[PDB]
C-alpha cells in the first residue's frame, strides 16, 4: 500500500503509465507464538483492507481493472478546466485538493458511478 | 398377526427388530396404549404395568438393534397386543398365552373320570389336541375324561395350538 | 421472466459441524476432570461478543439439537478416561437370530478422586455461529421471537443424573415444562426450576421450598391441560435401579437415593434414604462396572435440584406421572435447549426483474 | 470487508440496497494465543469463502459485481408465485427454504447458460 | 485460497480433463508434554500457510488482470497460437504432452509468453 | 469529458489512527523494560522499506502532531508496568476551592528493585497507512518540507524519561536546531537538538570545553533566530518541584535529581553536578507523589550523552536569560519524533480520458 | 475584568477555569509579562518574579479543571493584574491591596486625634467608606482624625473601601 | 491461452525447519505435528537425482546451519592450553600430566596428547583454541523431522527400486519428513531407518571411482560395543573447570559384538546386488581401510558422549570370490571436518553399554584389476552421505499455477 505513492510528484500521465504496472529455548517458542500471532495480524488486516478496496471497485463494475471508464458523464456544471490542462499541468497529489470541495459529489458520483452501471445492466 | 404360545408360568421371548442398528431409545405398549418396558438411553425401565416382575427384555442385544420383551412365570391374563416404535412404525405383535393342567390330583382309580383345565382365553378361536406318544390321540375340549385308563392313555405329544396354522409344544403332566 | 444472482444478502443454514470446548480449567488440581478440561478443552473465551439480531424469526427445534449428541459423545470420554472402571465388564457379544454371546473384563488404575464438574462451555468453530433464542416462553417447538448470535453456550456442568437434574440452569418467568410431543405418552417430560431446591446428601431436601415448585409444576401441567385430571406425583415405575433411583456421583462416590417419599403428593424438612453400590451400569454405554469400596471419610454433597424428569400413562382420570431419566442426552437438552448451530451463506437467487442478454 | 451478516427479517428488495454500502491487561498469555488464533482462523475463513464465492461468480461470467444479471429463465416448477408479495412481504432468511430444493438446479442451469454465452461470443 | 490442489491425472490424457477438474473446484492438545502450546504453533503454521496461499492467489491475480483474464480460469487472447514457438501438433500437446512437461517445454519462453500477453491486453486496451 | 476510474494513484491525506508498536525486544531479560517490550510490541522487520519521493512537498507540524500522544500514553503505560512505586497518593478531590479534603487514596504496592534500562523503539503504522519522514535538515519544526520520504516504521526511539535534558538518542544529523511553536511567546518551550553528544556520567559529571563548545552553537543557532544583540544567559532554574528544578532520571537504579547550576550559569556574549537520590517523588505520568525503596547498596554508575536541551526565556520587558525546565514529557518525545506524520492511503480517483 | 482584593498579608486565591477538564499546560503571567506560575505536565514550575518564595498552587485541583494562584503573605508593591494562559484565553485578573494600620497603637487619649495609615496601592482609586460602629461611616483619605475617644470606641472596624462595585470584609486592628 | 489453476511443480530451493519431538543435541526447535497429512499422486513420475537434487544440497544447507548453531552454545576452554610434564601411567597408552597452577594432575590419553620440546601438549590447543565439552549436555541423537514453510511442498518417492534416482513410479505430498537420526558415522551407519528387503547401492557414477557407493542392507544388523571403563570426574579451576577424574578398575578396549551369520548374508546379499551392478562373472572382493587421515581411516561414532573410533581393518576386509571386536576411542576432536576450533570431550563416570543396528554402510570402488577382482575398501569421512542416505526419497516443490497453452481462441 506505501508503495503507489513512490509515483508522486510525477506528471499525472506518468504516473498512470507507472500505475499500469506496480507489482508485474522460551526465546525461539515465544517468537514463534505471539510475536507470530501479531505479525500475521498485520498482515490480514492488509488483505482484508486491499479486498474492501477491490469490493468497492468491482461495485463500479470495473472488476479487477486499474484502469476502466464508465459511461457517466463528468459534472460539469460546477466549475471544471479542461482535460489537456488536467493532465498536464498538474500532479495526482494536488489533485486531490481540486476535487476535495467536490468530497460530496466525489460520495455522490463515487455511488452515482455504480448506479448507473447498474441500471445500464438491469436495462 | 404374528402370535407365540407360552406354557403359562415359562420363559417366552417376543422380538422386533430394528435394522438400523444403533441402539435407540424404544419403548412397549399394550393394546390400552400403556407402557410395560422400554430403554431410555442405556437403561431398562419398566412401564407401570401389572407385569413389572413378571416381563423383563435382553439389554445384551440393544446394541446390535436387536430389542425384545422377555416374560417369565406367564398366566392367562398376559394374553394380549404389544407393539414396538422403534425409530416410527407401529410394528405389532400378538400375544395369546394360556396353559392345559390337571384337576384330579389323588382321587383316581381305575375306571373314574379324570379332569382337566383349559384356560381358555377370550377372543381367540383355538382347538386343542393335546396329545401322547404312547397312544393317547384324544380329541376333547376342557375336561379329558376317559372311561378306561390302559398303557395307552398317559404322556406328553406335541399339543396342537391351531391359532392359524401356528403349532407349538408344551406339557401335560399324566404319568402310569 | 430471467432469475438474476444477488450477492451478499443474509441467508442462514441449518449445518452439522464438530464443535470445540472451552472449559476454565485451573490445571492444578489432582481431580481427574480438570486434568482432562487441559487435556482436550481450551479454555474460556476472553470476552464474549454476543450480537442482538431484532426482527428474527427463528424456527427453534430443542430436541433435533447437534450440540446434544457431540457433547454426549465428549462427556462419555470424560467418564471413560476419567473415572476409570478398575473392574469394567462390558459385552463384545458378537452376532452370528438367537445367538450365545459373551462379557470381557478390562481392569484398570483405579484411584478415588473427587469429580468437580467446572462447567463446559461449547464453541462453534470458525464459519459457524450458535444462535440462542432468549424469550422465557419457548415451547420446544416454533419460532422463538427473539433470536440472537453468539460464539459460545452457556457454562454448563457435565452433570450425570436421574429423576433430577443437578447443578442445571434456571428459568426465568414459569417453571417450564416441555416435551416434544405431550399429547401422547413415552415421550419424556423436561422441567426447569425458576429457584434452585438444595438437598443435603452426607454419610436432606428442605421442605417448603419443594412443595411449592410442585404446586408451580402443576400449575404449569394445568395450563397445558385442561385444568381437570389432576396431576399427582407417584411412585417409580421400575425397571433398572438407576433410573428408578435418584442416582448421582459426587466425589467419586455413586449415591443412589430413593425419592418416592418427594414423590408422593396429590395436587388438586424432608430427609432422604441415600444408599451406595460398588456395582453400576454405565450411563454411557450397555454394561456393568465394578468400583473399590467408599472411602471412610463423610462426604456431605449439597447440589441444587434444577431440573425435574417425568413420564405419561395412557388411560382410558387424575394424571399421574412417574419419575424418568436415564437418557442423559435428554438431561443435556435441558440445559442446552436454547441453542442452534448456524452456517452463513450469502449468495442468493433474486426475481425476474431483469431482461439483459 | 465480509459482509457476511446484514438485515434481519425485512422486505428483501429493501436489504437488496442496505447490502451495497453497508460494509463496503494479560494476565495469562496461553488463554490469548489459543484464542486469538481461533478468532483468525475465523477472519481467514471468511476472506477466503468471500474469494471462492467470487471465483464462482466469475465462472457464472460476473466476477466482481454485487448484483448480477444475465440471461437465463425462471422456470415455473421453482415455487412459481407473484413476484411482487415476494418483494413485500418475504425476507431472504424465509425464502431460503422455498429454494433449498432448487438451488443446485437453478446454479447447473445458469452454469450452463454462461458456458454456452461465452461458446456463442467467442464462436 | 484455490492454490491448493494435488490431481494431476489430465496430463497424460487430454488437457480437456484438467479443464473439468478446475470447474468442479471452482463449484485436541493433551497437555502430557504440554500439547496446548504445540497445538498453537502448528495452528499458527497451518494459518500462515493459509494467509501466503490467499496472498499468492491475489498475486497471481494480479498479473492476470494485468491481461484480460481478472479471475477468469478460462481466459481468451489474440496472440498467435504458437506457430513460432513449441511448433508440435495442437493434438499431441493437449492429448498425449504431460501438463509438467508441457510447462517445461513453455518455460523455455514462458517469460516472453507473459510479455506478447501483456501486448496484447495493451492493444485490446483503448481499441475503441 | 467522461470520468474514468484510477485504482492506486499516489494520493494521501492526513489523519490518525492507533500505530503498532516495534521493539527487538530480547524476551529472555528479568527488567520489566523488556517484559513489556515482548507483551505489547512486535518484532522489527528485517528489511525497513523507504522509498524516497521526488518533487514532492508536504507540510509537517510536530507541535501539532498526534502520534506523540500515543506514544505518551504507550509510555506512561510501560512505567506503570515497570516501577511500581511501594507507598502511592493519587488526589481524588471530588467535586459536587478546597471543598473538600481532598484526601489522597493511599494505595501501596509490592517494591522490588527491577533494572530500568531503555531499549530501542519503533512505531510503525497499520497496513493501509504511511509515515512520512522529513530528511531536511534544516527543518525548522513546523511547515513545508522540501524532501520527504515514506517508511512504515520510524527510526529507533529510545523512549527515556528526562527533565531539562535529553538524553540517549536522537543525534541532529547536521547542525544544532531550534524548535518552538512560538519563539516569542515564552510559555512555550524550545527545543534545541545537539549536533554532537556531550557524554555525562553519573555515579553513585559532565565532559567540560565540549559541553562550552555545543553551548556556543546554541547560542549561535539562537542568535540566528534572533537580533544577534540581547546576549544569551543561562543561569539557576526557575523554581518549583525538584523534577523541574533539577536534572532528573533514572538509569536502571532509582531515579536522581542533580544540581545544574555549573551547567547553567554561562553569559555568551571536567565539571561536577552535585546530585541526590531520591525515594520521594512527584510522579509525571499523573499528577500525584510516590515513595520508593531505598536504592541498592551496589555501585551504579550511568553512562549517557545528553543530545537535547529544553530551554525556556525569560519574558520580556536588553538581554535574553534562557533556563532550563523542561518536564512536559510530550516535549521529550516531540524532540525525538519531530519529523514524522501519520498519513492514510486514498488510492483512488477521477480523470477526463473521454473513454 | 474580575478584581480581587487583600489584606497586606492574607492569602488570595486567584482562580482561572479549564473549559475542557484535562489539566493542559498553563502559565500564569503579570501584567509585565513576567512569569510567575506555570504547569510543566505534571510538575509545577515558578517564573523569576517577586512571588517566587511566595507563589503557590493547590496542585490537587488541577486535574478537576481548577488551576488556582495562592500569593501567602501579599504586600502592597505586589498588586497587578495576572493572566491565565490554559488554552488559548488570556483570562485577565486584576489583585488589589492596602493596608489599614495605625502609627499610634497606644500613644491615645481621651480626645486626641488619631491617625490612620492605608498604605494604597500606586495607580489606583480607593473609596474609602470606613464603616465604623460609632455610627460614624467616615469619608476620608488615608487617614481619620478622631476628635473624642468614648467607652464605645472598641470593637473591630469593618472599613469596607470599594473599588467599581469591588467589596469584602475588613478586620482592622482597633481595640481599646 | 492461460489456464489458471492448473497443478505444476517446478524443483525449487527453500530453508525447511526443524521438528523436534540443557542438552544441544535436543536444542528448541518446533514440536512434530500433530496430524502430519500425507495425498498420495496418482501417475506422477518425478524425476530425481539424490546426488544433484535441490533437496540434497539445500538439506546440507539447512544441516550445516543446524550443526553451527548446536554447537556455539556450549562454553569454551581456550586459555587452558599450557605446557604439560606427563608420565607414562595390551598396553594402556595413557599418561597421567601435571600442569603448574598455584601443580595439578589430570589424566590424558596416548592420542589426545603429543610430545612438547615427557613434556606433552595437546595437538592443535595453540593453532585451535580448544572447547570444553558441557556437563550439562548430552550427545545423543533422537528422530528430527523436516518441515518445509509455507508454500512449499515435500515430495516422498514410495519406491523400493528408488535408488534415489530416475523416475518413481509412487510419490506423495508430505508437510514433515519422517524423522532423520543424525548419527555420526564413517564408513558405516548406524541406527538409521531400515531399507527394503531387496539391497540397494547407490552412487553418483557407477564407473567413477571418484563418487562413493553407498549401500543399506535389508535387515538391521546388530552392533552394540561397550567399554567397561570406571572413570571419575574432577573439579579444577581454569569458573570451575571439569575434567577427567581418577580411574579405578583396569581399562578395556570397548569390545562390539555382531553376529557372524547374518553379517555374512548381508553382504552375501551386497555382493548379488555388486554382480548386478558392475557384471556378475566379474570377482569381487573386500579390503581393509585404505588409509590417509586418521579420522577418515576409522569408524567414528559416538555414545554416551564418547567417541569410539572403530578400526576394525579385520571387519570391513571380507576377500571372496563373486565375533568380537575391538576398538579405540579419543577425546581431542575434529567433527564435520572442521578446521576451527576443537572441543574437548571429558568420559563419563561408568562403564559405557552401546546398542545399535547396523543400517548401511559406504565404500570406495578401487580404479580399475579389472574384471578379475574389484576391491571395494571402505570410503567415507564426507559428513554429507550419511544425512544423504537417511533421506533419499525427499525433495522441494513449489507450485506455479499459471500454465499457457495454445488452444484455438477469437473473442473480439
Ligand atoms: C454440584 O455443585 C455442588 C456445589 O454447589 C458440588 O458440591 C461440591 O462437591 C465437592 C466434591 O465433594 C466438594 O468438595 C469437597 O471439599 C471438601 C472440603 O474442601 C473436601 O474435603 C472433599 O475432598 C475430600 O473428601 C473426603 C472427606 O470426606 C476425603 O477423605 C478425601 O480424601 C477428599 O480429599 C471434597 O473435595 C465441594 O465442597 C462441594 N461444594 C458445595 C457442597 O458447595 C457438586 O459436586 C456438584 N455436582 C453434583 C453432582 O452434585
Ligand atoms: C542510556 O544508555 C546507556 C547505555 O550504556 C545506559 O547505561 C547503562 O546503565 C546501567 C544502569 O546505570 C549500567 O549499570 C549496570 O550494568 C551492568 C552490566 O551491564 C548490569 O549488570 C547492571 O544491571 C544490574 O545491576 C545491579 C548490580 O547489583 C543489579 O542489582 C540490578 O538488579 C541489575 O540487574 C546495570 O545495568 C550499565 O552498565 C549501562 N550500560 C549498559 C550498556 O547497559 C543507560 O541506562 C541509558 N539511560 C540513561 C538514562 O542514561
Ligand atoms: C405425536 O403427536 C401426534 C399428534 O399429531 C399424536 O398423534 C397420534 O396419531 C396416531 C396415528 O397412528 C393416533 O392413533 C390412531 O390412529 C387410528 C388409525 O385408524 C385406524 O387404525 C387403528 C389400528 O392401527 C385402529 O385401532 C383405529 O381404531 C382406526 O381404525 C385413528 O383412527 C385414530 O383416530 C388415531 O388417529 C393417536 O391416537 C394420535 N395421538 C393422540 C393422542 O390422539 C401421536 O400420538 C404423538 N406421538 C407421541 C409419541 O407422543
Ligand atoms: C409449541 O408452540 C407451537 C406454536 O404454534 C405449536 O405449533 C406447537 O404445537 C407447540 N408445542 C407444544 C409441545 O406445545
Ligand atoms: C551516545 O549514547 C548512546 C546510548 O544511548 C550510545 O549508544 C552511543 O554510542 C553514544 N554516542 C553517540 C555518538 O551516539
Ligand atoms: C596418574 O593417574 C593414574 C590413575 O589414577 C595413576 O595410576 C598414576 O600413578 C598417576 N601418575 C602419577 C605420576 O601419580
Amino acid at each position: 500500500f506505501l508503495g503507489f505513492l513512490g509515483a508522486a510528484g510525477s506528471t499525472m500521465g506518468a504516473a498512470s503509465m507507472t500505475l499500469t504496472v506496480q507489482a508485474r529455548a522460551q526465546q525461539h517458542l515465544l517468537k514463534l507464538t505471539v510475536w507470530g500471532i501479531k505479525q500475521l495480524q498485520a498482515r490480514v488486516l492488509a488483505v482484508e483492507r486491499y479486498l474492501r478496496d477491490q469490493q468497492l471497485l468491482g461495485i463500479w463494475g470495473c472488476s479487477g481493472k486499474l484502469i476502466c471508464c464508465t459511461n457517466v458523464p463528468w459534472n460539469s456544471s460546477w466549475s471544471n478546466r479542461n482535460l489537456s490542462e488536467i493532465w498536464d499541468n498538474m500532479t495526482w497529489l494536488q489533485w486531490d485538493k481540486e476535487i476535495s470541495n467536490y468530497t460530496q459529489i466525489i460520495y455522490g458520483l463515487l455511488e452515482e458511478s455504480q448506479n448507473q452501471q447498474e441500471k445500464n445492466e438491469q436495462d | 398377526k404374528k402370535v407365540v404360545l407360552g406354557k403359562k408360568g415359562d420363559t417366552v421371548e417376543l422380538t422386533c427388530t430394528a435394522s438400523q442398528k444403533k441402539s435407540i431409545q424404544f419403548h412397549w405398549k399394550n393394546s390400552n396404549q400403556i407402557k410395560i418396558l422400554g430403554n431410555q438411553g442405556s437403561f431398562l425401565t419398566k412401564g407401570p404395568s401389572k407385569l413389572n416382575d413378571r416381563a423383563d427384555s435382553r439389554r445384551s442385544l440393544w446394541d446390535q438393534g436387536n430389542f425384545p420383551l422377555i416374560i417369565k412365570n406367564l398366566k392367562i391374563e398376559d394374553s394380549d397386543t404389544y407393539i414396538c416404535e422403534v425409530e416410527d412404525q407401529k410394528e405389532e405383535v400378538q400375544l395369546l398365552v394360556f396353559g392345559l393342567t390337571a384337576n384330579s390330583d389323588t382321587h383316581l382309580l381305575q375306571g373314574q373320570s379324570l379332569t382337566l383345565t383349559l384356560e381358555s382365553p377370550p377372543g381367540s378361536s383355538p382347538s386343542v389336541q393335546c396329545r401322547s406318544p404312547r397312544g393317547k390321540n384324544i380329541q376333547g375340549g376342557k375336561t379329558l375324561s376317559v372311561s378306561q385308563l390302559e398303557l395307552q392313555d398317559s404322556g406328553t405329544w406335541t399339543c396342537t395350538v391351531l391359532q392359524n396354522q401356528k403349532k407349538v409344544e408344551f406339557k401335560i403332566d399324566i404319568v402310569v | 421472466l430471467w432469475v438474476t444472482v444477488y450477492y451478499g444478502v443474509p441467508v442462514w443454514k441449518d449445518a452439522e459441524t464438530t464443535l470445540f470446548c472451552a472449559s476454565d480449567a485451573k490445571a492444578y488440581e489432582t481431580e481427574k476432570h480438570n486434568v482432562w478440561a487441559t487435556h482436550a478443552c481450551v479454555p474460556t473465551d476472553p470476552n464474549p461478543q454476543e450480537i442482538h439480531l431484532e426482527n428474527v424469526t427463528e424456527e427453534f427445534n430443542m430436541w433435533k439439537n447437534n450440540m446434544v449428541e457431540q457433547m454426549h459423545t465428549d462427556i462419555i470420554s470424560l467418564w471413560d478416561q476419567s473415572l476409570k472402571p478398575c473392574v469394567k465388564l462390558t459385552p463384545l457379544c458378537v452376532t452370528l437370530r438367537l445367538i450365545n454371546c459373551n462379557t470381557s473384563a478390562i481392569t484398570q488404575a483405579c484411584p478415588k478422586v473427587s469429580f468437580e464438574p467446572i462447567p463446559i462451555h461449547y464453541c462453534a468453530p470458525a464459519g459457524f455461529a450458535i444462535l440462542k433464542c432468549k424469550d422465557k416462553k419457548f415451547n420446544g417447538t416454533g419460532p422463538c421471537p427473539s433470536v440472537s448470535t453468539v460464539q459460545c453456550t452457556h457454562g454448563i456442568k457435565p452433570v450425570v443424573s436421574t429423576q433430577l437434574l443437578l447443578n442445571g440452569s434456571l428459568a426465568e418467568e414459569e417453571v417450564m415444562i416441555r416435551s416434544e410431543n405431550i399429547t401422547n405418552n413415552a415421550k419424556n417430560i423436561l422441567v426447569q426450576f425458576n429457584t434452585p431446591v438444595q438437598i443435603n446428601c452426607t454419610r436432606n431436601v428442605s421442605k417448603a421450598t419443594w412443595n411449592e415448585t410442585l404446586g408451580k409444576v402443576v400449575k404449569q401441567l394445568r395450563k397445558h391441560f385442561g385444568n381437570n385430571t389432576i396431576i399427582r406425583f407417584a411412585n417409580s415405575s421400575g425397571g433398572d435401579l438407576e433410573v428408578t433411583t435418584h442416582s448421582f456421583n459426587c466425589g467419586g462416590e455413586f449415591f443412589y437415593c430413593n425419592t418416592s417419599g418427594l414423590f408422593n403428593s396429590t395436587w388438586i424438612s424432608i430427609t432422604l434414604p441415600c444408599r451406595i453400590k460398588q456395582i453400576i451400569n454405565m450411563w454411557q454405554r450397555i454394561g456393568q462396572a465394578m468400583y473399590a469400596p467408599p472411602i471412610q471419610g463423610v462426604i456431605r454433597c449439597v447440589s441444587n435440584i434444577t431440573g425435574l424428569i417425568l413420564t405419561r400413562d395412557g388411560g382410558s382420570t387424575t394424571e399421574t406421572f412417574r419419575p424418568g431419566g436415564g437418557d442423559m442426552r435428554d438431561n443435556w437438552r435441558s440445559e442446552l435447549y436454547k441453542y442452534k448451530v448456524v452456517k452463513i451463506e450469502p449468495l442468493g437467487v433474486a426475481p425476474t426483474r431483469c431482461k439483459r442478454r
